[PDB]
RNA sequence: GCCUAUAAGACAGAAAACUUCUUAAAGGGACACAUUUCAAAAGAAAAAGGAAGCAUUCAGCAAUAACAGGUCUGUGAUGCCCUUAGACAUCUUGGGCCGCACGCGCGCUACAAUGGAGUUACUAGAGAGUACCGAGAUUGAAAUAGUUAAGGAAAACUCAAAAGAACGUACAUGACAGGGAUAAAUGAUUGGAAUUAUUUGUUUUGAACGAGGAAUUCCUUGUAAUAUCGAGUCAUUAACUCGAGAUGAAUACGUCC
């Protein structure tokens, strides 16, 4: 019993990895409840993929979500992606597809990347300059 | 009594550097053609605003 | 037993990491899968000039390491007998006993 | 929703909070002489303007030992640690005072909350099960203030 | 949805020059929970007009080195000056926020002298740009915080009012051009 | 150049309490500027005025205080 | 009373306590925070609402530490010369030990010494670029 | 086994099953092909789809010819010239390269309330480690540090995040609690030796600096900026450099002034 569906969300570097059964809304992040995540400006953040397509979907789901590095902020993104991949997971490999594809065409329609990655990256450091494109200050005389 | 325009066509760009585009616009008003030197980022679409259209920004 | 290879180029494990895999259908029944352990690049980053002249210009040097153990159960005394077979130049091999 | 497991459930600064007061009743973390002498550790330049930082602190330090099985005095350390920032150079990490942390954990030993496991300091039966009634306390009372996110 | 779960996007803009380049209500993906967007406005020209129009003020609120990259810090800022926002025109600050705009958006700049038009896009990058600076300078060492100090300064160039740092650089420059032409 | 004083006098007592509440918004930021006083004052008021509930709360948090009538 | 005097310094009184003892140019932050909790009296308060009645103690408390449960460590003045191995320099006695104390260098030309009459830098610093004051 | 719930599970000790994440191999996968428009053509722009559409991005390698550019103070690579037993060869003791009337270049910290100070929970990436190297755990101490000491040649063990956030009837526009210079007592580590303070701890001392002239540098996207982490130097010593991640602007899609 208790069939699930593994998906998990990306930025960064975070890795937000969840775990999509059934259940009654019990959202867990790293053993903490989604209602007390750590920055709580960012609180509603995570919570709009629960309001995009209503919670009853989300409703008798619940989910095990773990982070993996990144930032405070790279993993409020990373759990956005997480919970909308996780919905769209159990739908297909149970439910109808024709029932996936208006959440999946609802998700698409608001935020595209609630499902794709961001592909940018921290670019590497070159000598002669402090980051990335810029350099050390010139002196002529 | 300023009077908007709509962009029609660019012409291009003058003022030394770039920062000056040369575009014909015309008034919704009247549908009248005119052409001024903007400043900023214009595209075709989008319409300017007037608060004097009396002079031509042909620059000789 | 616990085959433990190491060297700096990949397709010399690699293809040394099937040989003894292959190997194992004779004198043994079994050796278990290939592990990858991450590689470990050895960056060195020097100045291009030999004295303090010319802009400051800098090279980076480096060097993989490509880790691969094997498991296997066999006996002790004829595990794989010779255990060289004239392994190429710049691959180790450490076999691990009991 | 919202369910109660372990402690992990509500906030950690109302948990400590409403936790000093249990140290406070229960009057076994005796006062040391240098309670208002020291600060915090290196990079402080004043003692805590809390008069009853030690108890405070002391909670803090038991929601540690709660999360992880194995701990020291010398993790304990850098987790109450701040920024060097005295002069001009870059600001780099520091650790913390050893005594003032050792102290409670060595306090906590008596009052039962906490062992001394091969690995550092675990906690046993009477102190798993007292910070879980509390962590009760702040949930009925955090429920009853609050409107759920979901709801 | 709401900016804060407290304001709404029913908001009206009188010129037609503003309507298409602020990004208020005529697409889903402009009334957002958060002004936090993580996309990228700024890899092709005329990207930026897909930012929600708090969200490009809220950038602003993040210059003069020190407060470089602290976007959150930012947000409460915003967040905390809506309401005072709306206590002071018992309106919708996302509204007070549009309108204020075109009152202190230039219409016309002077290039090195000659007078031009200054293009729709340019006249809200410049209003929200000083508004900026009056909500920077002013709470520079001054006891008022900076979301009440940002506060004032919306709700005063919002009908015409000259004790906005942004009205007086519109009409400065305005009266420039007027002798440049 | 301000010397708004610290220690209340019956000067302001008696004209701070019938002006605050009639404002609209009040804040220590807003309030300290019109009766010549110390914005930390500001603090003591907005809460001994909540008792009388003179004044009703709207936004109160760690870092502003935000009342209305 | 808006302004306070003890031990011969005058202390702001739109203060807290701790924040007013810094005043005395013996007494920083650090060792202000100590005697208030020594003495028994509230940090919260302000320096000028707190009663005469006390105020002794204070000035007591600061020319007496080793009897009112002071670390020996917190001391500015340790191992004393000429006998005596406490502070005793919470007052202006900063400035008369601090004069003297150069002398005794002078007087037996000692390095230190010598490059204090100098006005140089004393603890070994680089002096080709740093410090410019106009001569 | 333990503990709280009203009913989900949490934690501690092994036990054994899979590979979504992890790691690392092999192939697959964007060639602008597919549409519209613009230019019998090479081609250009929008939009769609897509992990990825500027040569996809950042780097490596990098043509012919030349400088009388730097290096003979890296070389047991080297010609000529010079010194060549009172030596410009070699060793030891001490000092200097740190010396200050001043001028210039690279940087760090500040001038604050988009903040400092007192607490609380935090989330990374990429480096390095032998017999004595990285050092866990137990202790005394207020801290620097002291005494005994596991495991670890390492995806094994050590090695750990702050900017930011949350907490308070604190600070309140005050060169103040911003700033930490210069000094004075004292405590230890490294060193054969710390004086001209090697580095650092406690207390006190509380200086200029209120955003900076002419000039002038770097920068177009996870880029600038902001704060931090590892490594090279290292008995001990970063405000340096080489890398790494953490938040994430504005302004251009232009012209030869």
């Amino acid at each position: 019993a208790l069939k699930s569906v593994q998906v998990f969300g990306k930025k960064k570097t975070a890795i937000a990895v969840c775990l999509c059964k059934e259940g009654k809304g019990m959202i867990r992040v790293n053993g903490v409840p989604l209602d007390l995540i750590n920055p709580p400006v960012l609180r509603i953040k995570v919570f709009e993929p629960l309001f995009i397509v209503g919670k009853e979907n989300y409703a008798k789901l619940d989910l095990k979500i773990r982070v993996t590095g990144g930032g405070q902020v790279a993993q409020a993104y990373a759990i956005r992606q997480a919970i909308a991949k996780a919905l769209i997971a159990y739908n297909q490999k149970f439910v109808d597809e024709t029932t996936k594809n208006e959440l999946k065409a609802k998700f698409l329609e608001y935020d595209r990347t609630l499902l794709v990655a961001d592909p940018r990256r921290c670019e590497a450091k070159k000598f002669g300059g402090p980051g990335a494109r810029a350099k050390y200050q010139k002196s002529y005389r | 009594p300023v009077i908007y325009a709509q962009v029609t066509e660019i012409l291009g760009r003058t003022g030394s550097r770039g920062g000056v585009l040369q575009v014909r616009c015309d008034i919704m008003g009247e549908n009248r053609q005119i052409l001024r030197n903007v400043k900023g980022p214009i595209r075709v679409g989008d319409i300017l605003t007037l608060l004097e259209a009396e002079r031509e920004a042909r620059r000789l | 037993i616990t085959i433990t290879i190491t060297s700096t180029k990949v397709k010399a494990v690699e293809s040394l990491c099937a040989e003894v895999k292959e190997n194992g259908k004779k004198k043994g029944v079994q050796v278990k899968g290939p592990v990858r352990i991450p590689t470990k690049t050895l960056r060195i980053t020097t100045r291009k000039t030999p004295c303090g002249e010319g802009s400051k210009t800098w090279d980076h040097y480096q060097m993989r390491i490509y880790k691969r153990v094997l498991s296997m159960k066999t006996t002790p005394e004829t595990v794989k007998e010779i255990t060289s077979l004239k392994v190429e130049p710049g691959v180790e091999l450490e076999v691990a006993m009991f | 929703m919202h369910h109660f497991s372990n402690i992990k459930d509500v906030v950690a600064i109302d948990f400590i909070k409403a936790y000093a007061e249990h140290l406070k009743k229960s009057g076994k973390l005796e006062i040391p002489e240098w309670v208002d002498t020291v600060k915090t550790g290196m990079c402080k330049e004043l003692a805590p303007l809390n008069p009853d930082w030690i108890y405070i602190r002391a909670a803090a330090i038991a929601r540690k030992v709660y999360l992880n099985n194995g701990i020291g005095v010398m993790a304990l350390r850098r987790a109450y640690g701040d920024q060097y920032n005295k002069h001009y150079n870059p600001s780099h990490r520091t650790l913390g005072s050893g005594k003032v942390n050792r102290y409670i954990l060595q306090q906590l030993e008596k009052m039962g909350i906490v062992a001394k496991i091969q690995s550092g300091r675990s906690l046993t039966k009477e102190g798993r099960k007292d910070m879980d009634k509390i962590a009760f306390q702040v949930y009925k009372e955090h429920e009853a203030k609050v409107t759920p996110m979901i709801l | 949805p709401k900016l804060f779960n407290k304001w709404s996007y029913d908001v009206t803009v009188s010129d037609i020059s503003l309507k298409e380049l602020l990004a208020i209500n005529s697409k889903l993906k402009y009334q957002v929970f958060l002004p936090h967007t993580a996309g990228r406005y700024q890899i092709k020209p005329f990207r930026k007009i897909q930012c929600p129009i708090v969200e490009r003020l809220v950038c602003c609120m993040m210059q003069h080195g020190k407060n470089s990259g602290k976007k959150l810090l930012a947000m409460r800022v915003v967040e905390e000056s809506f309401e005072i926002i709306h206590l002071l025109t018992e309106k919708n600050p996302i509204q007070v926020l549009v309108d204020a705009i075109i009152n202190a958006s230039p219409r016309e700049d002077s290039t090195r002298r000659q007078a031009v038009d200054v293009s729709p896009l340019r006249r809200i990058n410049q209003a929200l740009y000083l508004m900026t600076m009056g909500c920077r300078s002013a709470a520079f060492r001054n006891s008022k915080t900076l979301a009440e100090c940002l506060a004032d300064e919306i709700v005063n160039a919002s009908k015409s009012n000259t004790a906005s740092f942004a009205i007086k650089k519109k009409e400065d420059m305005e009266r420039v051009a007027k002798s440049n032409r | 150049k301000l010397n708004n004083a610290v220690l209340f006098d019956k000067a302001t007592l008696d004209k701070c309490t019938k002006e605050v509440p009639s404002m609209k918004v009040i804040t220590p930021a807003v309030v300290a500027d019109r009766m010549k006083i110390t914005c930390s004052l500001a603090k003591i008021l907005l809460k001994d005025l909540e008792k009388k509930e003179l004044i009703v709360p709207v936004k109160v948090d760690n870092h502003i205080w935000i009342y209305t009538r | 009373q808006h302004m306070l005097r003890v031990c011969n310094t005058n202390l702001d009184g739109r203060r807290k306590v701790p924040y007013a003892l810094t005043g005395i140019k013996g007494c920083g932050r650090r060792y202000a925070y100590l005697v208030c909790k020594r003495a028994g009296i509230d940090v919260n308060k302000r320096a000028g609402l707190m009663t005469p009645a006390e105020i002794e103690k204070i000035v007591d408390i600061l020319n007496n530490p080793l009897n009112y449960k002071i670390p020996v460590w917190f001391l500015n003045r340790q191992k004393d010369n000429k006998d005596g191995k406490d502070s005793q320099l919470i007052a202006n006695a900063v400035e008369t030990r601090l004069r003297e104390d150069i002398e005794a260098l002078k007087k037996m030309r000692a390095h230190r010494g010598l490059r204090h009459y100098w006005g140089l830098r004393v603890r070994g610093q680089h002096t080709k670029t740093t410090g410019r004051r106009g001569r």
